[PDB]
RNA sequence: GCGGUCGCCUCCUAAAAGGUAACGGAGGCGCCCAAAGGUUCCCUCAGAAUGGUUGGAAAUCAUUCGAAGAGUGUAAAGGCA
RNA sequence: UGGGCUACACACGUGCUACAAUGGGAAGUACAACGAGUCGCUAGACCGCGAGGUCAUGCAAAUCUCUUAAAGCUUCUCUCAGUUCGGAUUGCAGGCUGCAACUCGCCUGCAUGAAGCCGGAAUCGCUAGUAAUCGCGGAUCAGCACGCCGCGGUGAAUACGUUC
C-alpha cells in the first residue's frame, strides 16, 4: 500500500445508540470521544443511531397494523 | 362527512334489492338510480347498473369499494379534451 | 476482522456441509471489492468529479483511481481520455472491514431500507449492489456534499454459481429481501 | 439524525423536528411534551438522552417513508379502483369539488396560454 | 478551340518474376511528432451477454465469451497480437 | 327519478389570501356600533384537542341570548430563511344540516406543505373621519358568501394649478 496518498485510516468501535451494541471496525472518521474495548484496548467511539441489531428489516418485527381491509374498516367504523 | 350516529345510509329498495339476491350463486344486474347509497360488503360480487342521468353504467362492485357511494363509480360527464 | 472470523469459523463448514465440497478449497470466498463512483457530470464540471473523489476516498480509506472514457462519445462528449467516473478496489482485511461496515451500519441507514435485490448476481457468482445515495456511510459527514452521488459496489467471489455467491453473502449477512 | 433526515441543526427543536415528513407542529410538540424536553432548546444542544427518548417517541409514530408509501398507496387504490377521485388524480384536476373552469392552477400545472 | 490534366505515393487495369498504355477505374501528398524517436521493463484488443444509481442503444464498474473481426498520426496495398 | 346549470387545452372582468420583521408564533389585558331571536337566540355546567355533543337556563326581549369584537396595548420567542412566511393541494379521521354531502355543502383535528421574493405594456378608487386597515351584524337561508347591505374601532398623505 503505497505511502502518504491515502486517507488516514484507523481502528474505530461504532455504536447503535438505540440499544448500545458496540463492535469494532475501520473507518476514516474519527471522533472526539473514544472508548475502551476487549482484548483491552482504546478506540475512538463513532455513535450509529440504527445497525443490524436495531433495524426493523433486520429483526423482521414490524412496528404497525400492517394496514386493515376496507371491509373491516368499514365494520369498525359504524359498529357492524 | 355523514355523523356516525347516524350510521351508513343506502336507499331501502336498494337494500332490499340485494337481499333478495344474497342467496344468489350466479347473480343478475341490479339496476338502480340511487347514485346515494353506499356500498356495504354484502354488495360485493354484485354488479349494479347506476343511472348515470342517461344511461345505467353496470359496475362490478368487489370488496375493496366498500365505503364509497355507487356514483362514484358512474362519472355524470363525458369529456375528451378540447 | 470480526467477519472474517465469521468467515473462517462458522460460515466455512455451513458451505462445506451444503454444497457437499470435498475439499475446503472449494469454498467460495469474497476476493475482491470494486467500488466504482460513475461521474459523468465531469464534463459539464470537473469539481464534481473532485469532491466524488474525496467522498470515495473517505469512503473506503484509498485513493481511488480516476478512470476515463476509453471510447469518444457525442452525448457524452469526451476526445477519448477525459477523466469520468472513478473506483476503488478493497481486499483482505480493508475489504471484510468496508463489507462488514456496509453489512451492518451503512445499509441500515438507507431510506425506506426493504432490503437488496436478489436478482443482482451477474450470474457467474459475482454479485453488485447498486447504492442510490450516499451519506449512509458515517464518514460522509452529511453537510459537505453538496450533490447526492451513489455508486456501484461489485462484490467479485470466488463462486460459480449464484446459488453459492448468495449463500456466501447470506451467511456473511446480507438483507435480502 | 431522526428519522434519516438531517433537521437543521441551528433551529429551535420544534421547528428542526418538522422538518421530518409526517411530523407538523402539533406532532413535534406532542412528542417534546411526552419526552419532557423544552422546545426552545436547539437540536445542535440536545443531548444523546434527549436525542435518543426523541428517536423511541417518533418511532412510535409513522413517517418518512412508510407514510409516503401508505398515502401513495391509498391514491393508487383509488385510481385503480376507478372512481371519480382516482379519475381526477389520474388527470390532475381537483379533486374535492373544486371549480376547473378558472384556478385549478395547483392541481392542472402552469397555465398554457395556447 | 472550350473543358480537364502536368510533379510524387498506394491499388486495379497488369495476362501468378520485373516492367507495361489510354482524356482508363479509385484515392491521397506538398505534412505531423520534442514524442507519435532509442532503449529496459511491463501489458493485449473490437465487440457481445449478464449484473449494476444518477445513466438512457451507448459514459464509468465487474465476470464470461471472445485470434483479431481492434489499433497501427495521415490514402491505399503489404505487414504487424 | 337521475343528471346538468359546479365541465375545462385556454382568454378577460370583480374580489379574498399572500409574497413577510410596521411581521409569524406564545401569553396577558382594554374600548364599539348597527341588527337578529320561538321553536328561534340560547346562559351556566359537563364531555370532546377542535368542529361541536349532552343536561339545562333566561328571553317574544333597553330585562335573556347571539355579543368579553378585531385591529389596539404590555411582555416572551422567532432573526431575513421560500423561512417558525405562505396556505394552495392531497391523505386520513371527524362535527353538523338535511331522507340524502359521489357528481355537489360548510366547518374541525392530525398529516402534507403548492405557486408566490411586490408584479411588463397598461389600468383603478379616493380630497377626511375619506383611503387604507380591523372586526361586528343582517337579508336570502334546513345547511351552504373572500358577494351585497349595514355598523362602528384605528386611521393618514396630498391639492402649486387648469397647459394637457
Ligand atoms: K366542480
Ligand atoms: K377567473
Ligand atoms: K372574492
Ligand atoms: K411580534
Ligand atoms: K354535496
Ligand atoms: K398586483
Ligand atoms: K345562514
Ligand atoms: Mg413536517
Ligand atoms: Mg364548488
Ligand atoms: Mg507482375
Ligand atoms: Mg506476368
Ligand atoms: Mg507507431
Ligand atoms: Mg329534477
Ligand atoms: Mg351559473
Ligand atoms: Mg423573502
Ligand atoms: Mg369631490
Amino acid at each position: 500500500m503505497k505511502q502518504d496518498i491515502h486517507p488516514n485510516y484507523q481502528p474505530v468501535v461504532f455504536m447503535d445508540s438505540t440499544t448500545g451494541f458496540k463492535f469494532l471496525s475501520g473507518s476514516t472518521k474519527g471522533s472526539s470521544e473514544t472508548v475502551e474495548w476487549e482484548d483491552g484496548n482504546t478506540y475512538p467511539l463513532l455513535r450509529v443511531e440504527v445497525t443490524s441489531d436495531s433495524h426493523p428489516f433486520y429483526t423482521g418485527r414490524q412496528k404497525f397494523t400492517q394496514a386493515d381491509g376496507r371491509v373491516d374498516r368499514f365494520n369498525k367504523k359504524y359498529g357492524l | 362527512g355523514r355523523s356516525l350516529k347516524k350510521g351508513p345510509f343506502v336507499d331501502d329498495h336498494l337494500m332490499k334489492k340485494v337481499e333478495a339476491q344474497q342467496g344468489a350463486e350466479k347473480k343478475k344486474v341490479i339496476k338502480t338510480w340511487s347514485r346515494r347509497s353506499t356500498i356495504f360488503p354484502s354488495f360485493v360480487g354484485f354488479t349494479i347498473a347506476v343511472y348515470d342521468g342517461r344511461k345505467h353504467v353496470p359496475v362490478y362492485i368487489q370488496e375493496d369499494m366498500v365505503g364509497h357511494k355507487l356514483g362514484e363509480f358512474a362519472p355524470t360527464r363525458t369529456y375528451r379534451g378540447h | 476482522n470480526r467477519l472474517k472470523e465469521k468467515y473462517i469459523k462458522e460460515v466455512t463448514p455451513s458451505l462445506v456441509e451444503k454444497f457437499n465440497y470435498s475439499s475446503v478449497m472449494q469454498t467460495p470466498k469474497v476476493d475482491k471489492i470494486v467500488i466504482n463512483m460513475g461521474v459523468g457530470d465531469a464534463v459539464s464540471n470537473a469539481k464534481n468529479l473532485d469532491k466524488a473523489v474525496e467522498e470515495l476516498a473517505l469512503i473506503t480509506g484509498q485513493k481511488p483511481l480516476i478512470t476515463k472514457a476509453k471510447k469518444s462519445i457525442a452525448g457524452f462528449r469526451l476526445r477519448e481520455g477525459m477523466p469520468i467516473g472513478a473506483k476503488v478496489t478493497l481486499r483482505g482485511e480493508r475489504m471484510y472491514e468496508f463489507l462488514d461496515k456496509l453489512v451492518t451500519v451503512s445499509l441500515p441507514r438507507v431510506r425506506d431500507f426493504h432490503g437488496v435485490s436478489k436478482k443482482a448476481f451477474d450470474g457467474r457468482g459475482n454479485y453488485t449492489l447498486g447504492i442510490k445515495e450516499q451519506l449512509i456511510f458515517p464518514e460522509v459527514d452529511y453537510d459537505l456534499v453538496d450533490k447526492v452521488r451513489g455508486m456501484d459496489i461489485v462484490i467479485v467471489t470466488t463462486a460459480n454459481t449464484d446459488e453459492e455467491s448468495r449463500e456466501l453473502l447470506a451467511q456473511l449477512g446480507m438483507p435480502f429481501q | 439524525r431522526i428519522a434519516g433526515v438531517d433537521i437543521p441543526r441551528d433551529k429551535r427543536v420544534v421547528v428542526s423536528l418538522t422538518y421530518i415528513y409526517g411530523i407538523g407542529n402539533t406532532t413535534a410538540k406532542k412528542v417534546l411534551a411526552n419526552v419532557g424536553v423544552s422546545e426552545d432548546v436547539r437540536v445542535r444542544d440536545l443531548t444523546n438522552e434527549q436525542t435518543d427518548a426523541i428517536r423511541a417517541e417518533i418511532d412510535k409514530l409513522k413517517v418518512e417513508g412508510d407514510l409516503r408509501r401508505e398515502v401513495n398507496l391509498n391514491i393508487k387504490r383509488l385510481m385503480e379502483i376507478g372512481s371519480y377521485r382516482g379519475i381526477r388524480h389520474r388527470r390532475g384536476l381537483p379533486t374535492r369539488g373544486q371549480n376547473t373552469k378558472n384556478n385549478a392552477r395547483t392541481r392542472k400545472g402552469p397555465t398554457k396560454t395556447v
